[PDB]
RNA sequence: UUGACCUCAAAUCAGGUAGGAGUACCCGCUGAACUUAAGCAUAUCAAUAAGCGGAGGAAAAGAAACCAACCGGGAUUGCCUUAGUAACGGCGAGUGAAGCGGCAAAAGCUCAAAUUUGAAAUCUGGUACCUUCGGUGCCCGAGUUGUAAUUUGGAGAGGG
RNA sequence: GAUGGGGAAGCUCCGUUUCAAAGGCCUGAUUUUAUGCAGGCCACCAUCGAAAGGGAAUCCGGUUAAGAUUCCGGAACCUGG
């Protein structure tokens, strides 16, 4: 006989679909990482202004990749410094670079970090 | 879909309209007892497969190249002919038995004019069923044509 | 123009870094034949048509 | 062979046995697209003397194309000049038909090589042509001596400069008194004809 | 002041990995420094070293996987031989000198010889 | 039920290829008008400019369905000449080649159409190994709706 | 404004669900491993187009030479998990 077929319309079958196998590599080198903690971290902002914030606000203003979000920045501020991060707010300057506000949590000092790092 | 739509209504258009006797004739098919009485007999003459030519080779070689011989310590085959500019040459020569014309050949002209030509060479001739059929006798998918020139006693 | 898209600020940040006069010591060098700046702009005479 | 046969066969074209042929092969091709891939060659004895092989690497195309004049594409039919040059509807354009197949079929396949065509079927629509093609990237062509030439780079696009037996027919490549502005080019011809020849001691 | 390409060479890459990581700091704590002094031209021996360890580093990576696809047909296009796009499309030496069996007789029948009109 | 064949599909399937740029010179398509004719429409400018498609280091052409009427020459291209000539043209304005002769450079050739039929003798790819612009063994596939050898008109082929 | 198609020597033109075999989330089946394999569901079939149309959710006080419904202090709310 023939199938049974209750509705007039055909519709493209399901065949198997192969995963690639590739006989040589894309590239056979992978890339190292694009942005780590030593790229997305530039360097300390030190203008007078910026040292009120570190002295009284408990903030520290860094200079940062344009590539680098909020989370790229939280991740590098801990590891360079072994410091904890409240929160971070960030603007592009009208010279074309990132400015990041890097608050600390009750339990660090900004000031003593800063210091530290060697800029003051 | 389109290519199921084409390819059920060629085949009402070529009933539909008159068909001439050239074509008309490959209507005719041999039966199903006669033909199955005809591949028996011709799979009594299949073609050596590759498999079986090795073990020729290699037994001819240490037969004539070592024991000085004349290239002759086989006997002679005996196979069906299949090959369409082989086989139209063995019906002009008036050296085939028996002609098997494929009625399932697309491209009807290669094998419209064979029954003509058997016809006026005085061979017989026989239109069976199935092109892919007769490739199975000769180790091909398809062969569109058969013949038999030397049988067996 | 204070919404404005990120195309349109970055140019307008280079042009920022190159509104300043000639390096002095640039004057001294061997075979130096510049005198001045001669692609300064203002926002006053000529606009950028960006 | 039976490739004889083919031969004379075909030349018979209103006999009662190919006008039923061509009648049910032109409904079929008209129901597919412009252009479409062939199987097979519907005329192996024609293909084999234009230099088809049956083997890896050659590739058989069917196209159809819209017969009649070149209407001049003018807005309105305004030729805004002498009325030497208002004619519109009765021009006519130098290549064939044939070379016009040849062309889209060899845009679409552009990294194949177009080596021959032939005439297949006709309506008063269109005329229906075969186009050969060969692969030059593949090894069972690069590899034969009897048609590795056609991977050299100077064979790039043959159908588009008119290299192929339906391009040289128009360009008029011919020998004889009667092909003499087109011997060997009839713009070359031209200049050489056009050109002031001055020597250092004038002559 | 810095690094030598041959020195570094003879050196696994375990130990390349820490020295870019020392070199990193070095160049970040100068950048502090930076910030305060007139003018701080050290800077600059450090940049060249960090370049000269990646390039160190890529150079013995990219060679193991050669030896990777050695004798194999395939391998990666960047570590293919570039010439130019026209250069790798032309027939292969193999493929430019095929002739047929029927040339090929003919070559060796009648040659081209060589003569001269002496005598 | 099962296994083939034919045709037509799908996959981030295995390996490849095409586009764009440049464009002096080269191969085609398409295509004017200003201007000249003391006006002007055929003609001329011009089978040109602009527009579009396609190559190389050269391209194209090329081993006669040629030129000739001779005591014949003998692939193609270029130079000198033929020649502002034969011829075309409101026979007005204007336009206009070719054979021979001298020279530069010289080079020849192959497919289709035949039964290997006492043996598809042919080929891509995969895989292992090696002397790696490739080679050998093995295994699928392509192909008899014709892949090799043999013959292209100057010939040539089957037998003795 | 692409695709499927049909025009055009061609640069490109028509057309937007069109004469197309046009696609994926609820799971079940599996404890060789990741998703192959069973019912059914749905056929809507690219994409672009509003800083005044549609639209999830924050307020007060204070602070700078120049920023804030964005920072500080306090007090809330929405979405996803
Ligand atoms: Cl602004
Ligand atoms: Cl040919
Ligand atoms: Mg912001
Ligand atoms: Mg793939
Ligand atoms: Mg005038
Ligand atoms: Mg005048
Ligand atoms: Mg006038
Ligand atoms: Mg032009
Ligand atoms: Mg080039
Ligand atoms: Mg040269
Ligand atoms: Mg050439
Ligand atoms: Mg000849
Ligand atoms: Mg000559
Ligand atoms: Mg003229
Ligand atoms: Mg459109
Ligand atoms: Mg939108
Ligand atoms: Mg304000």
């Amino acid at each position: 006989a023939l199938k049974v077929r209750t509705s007039a319309t055909f519709r493209l079958p399901k065949t198997l679909k192969l995963a690639r196998a590739p006989k040589y590599a894309s590239k056979a080198v992978p890339h190292y990482n694009r942005l780590d903690s030593y790229k997305v971290i530039e360097q300390p902002i030190t203008s007078e202004t910026a040292m009120k914030k570190v002295e009284d606000g408990n903030i520290l203003v860094f200079q940062v990749s344009m590539k680098a979000n909020k989370y790229q920045i939280k991740k590098a501020v801990k590891e360079l410094y072994e410091v904890d991060v409240l929160k971070v707010n960030t603007l592009v300057r009208p010279n074309g670079t990132k400015k990041a506000y890097v608050r600390l949590t009750a339990d660090y000092d900004a000031l003593d970090i800063a210091n530290r790092i060697g800029y003051i | 879909p389109e290519y199921v739509r084409v390819q059920r209504q060629k085949k009402i258009l070529s009933i539909r309209l008159k068909v001439p006797p050239t074509i008309a004739q490959f209507q005719y098919t041999l039966d199903r007892n006669t033909a199955a009485e005809t591949f028996k007999l011709f799979n009594k003459y299949r073609p050596e497969t590759a498999a079986e030519k090795k073990e020729r080779l290699t037994k001819e070689a240490a037969a004539v190249a070592e024991g000085k011989s004349k290239q002759d310590a086989s006997p002679k085959p005996y196979a069906v002919k299949y090959g369409l500019n082989h086989v139209v040459a063995l019906i002009e020569n008036k050296k085939a038995k028996l002609v098997l014309i494929a009625n399932d050949v697309d491209p009807i002209e290669l094998v419209v004019f064979l029954p003509a030509l058997c016809k006026k060479m005085g061979v017989p001739y026989a239109i069976v069923k199935g092109k892919a059929r007769l490739g199975t006798l000769v180790n091909q998918k398809t062969s569109a044509v058969a013949a038999l020139t030397e049988v067996r006693a | 123009a204070a919404q404005k898209s990120f195309r349109i600020k970055q140019k307008m940040a280079k042009a920022k870094k190159q509104n300043r006069p000639l390096p002095q010591w640039i004057r001294l060098r061997t075979n130096n034949t510049i005198r001045y700046n001669a692609k300064r702009r203002n926002w006053r005479r000529t606009k950028m048509n960006i | 062979g039976a490739y004889k046969y083919l031969e004379e066969l075909q030349r018979k074209k209103q006999s009662d046995v190919l006008r039923f042929l061509q009648r049910v092969r032109v409904w079929e091709y008209r129901q597919k697209n412009v252009i479409h891939r062939a199987a097979r060659p519907t005329r192996p004895d024609k293909a084999r003397r234009l230099g088809y092989k049956a083997k890896q690497g050659f590739v058989i195309y069917r196209v159809r194309v819209r017969r009649g004049n070149r209407k001049r594409p003018v807005p309105k039919g305004a030729t805004y000049g002498k009325p030497t040059n208002q004619g519109v509807n009765e021009l006519k354009y130098q290549r064939s038909l044939r070379a016009t197949a040849e062309e889209r079929v060899g845009r679409r396949a552009a990294n194949l090589r177009v080596l021959n065509s032939y005439w297949v079927n006709q309506d008063s629509t269109y005329k229906y042509f075969e186009v050969i093609l060969v692969d030059p990237q593949h090894k069972a062509i690069r590899r034969d001596a009897r048609y590795n030439w056609i991977c050299d780079p100077v064979h790039k696009h043959r159908e588009a400069r008119g290299l192929t037996a339906t391009g040289k027919k128009s360009r008029g490549i011919n020998k004889g008194h009667k092909f003499n502005n087109t011997k060997a080019g009839r713009r070359k011809t031209w200049k050489r004809q056009n050109t002031l020849s001055l020597w250092r001691y004038r002559k | 002041a810095g690094v030598k390409a041959y020195e570094l060479r003879t050196k696994s890459k375990e130990q390349l990995a820490s020295q870019l990581v020392d070199l990193k700091k070095e160049l970040a704590e100068l950048k502090v420094q930076k910030l305060s002094r007139p003018s701080l031209p050290k800077i600059k021996t450090v940049r060249k070293s960090i370049a000269c360890v990646l390039t160190v580093i890529n150079e013995q990576q990219r060679e193991a996987v050669r030896q990777l696809y050695k004798g194999k047909k395939y391998q990666p296009k960047d570590l293919r031989a570039k010439k130019t796009r026209a250069l790798r499309r032309a027939l292969t030496k193999f493929e430019a000198s095929q002739v047929t069996e029927k040339q090929r007789k003919k070559q060796i029948a009648f040659p081209q010889r060589k003569y001269a009109i002496k005598a």
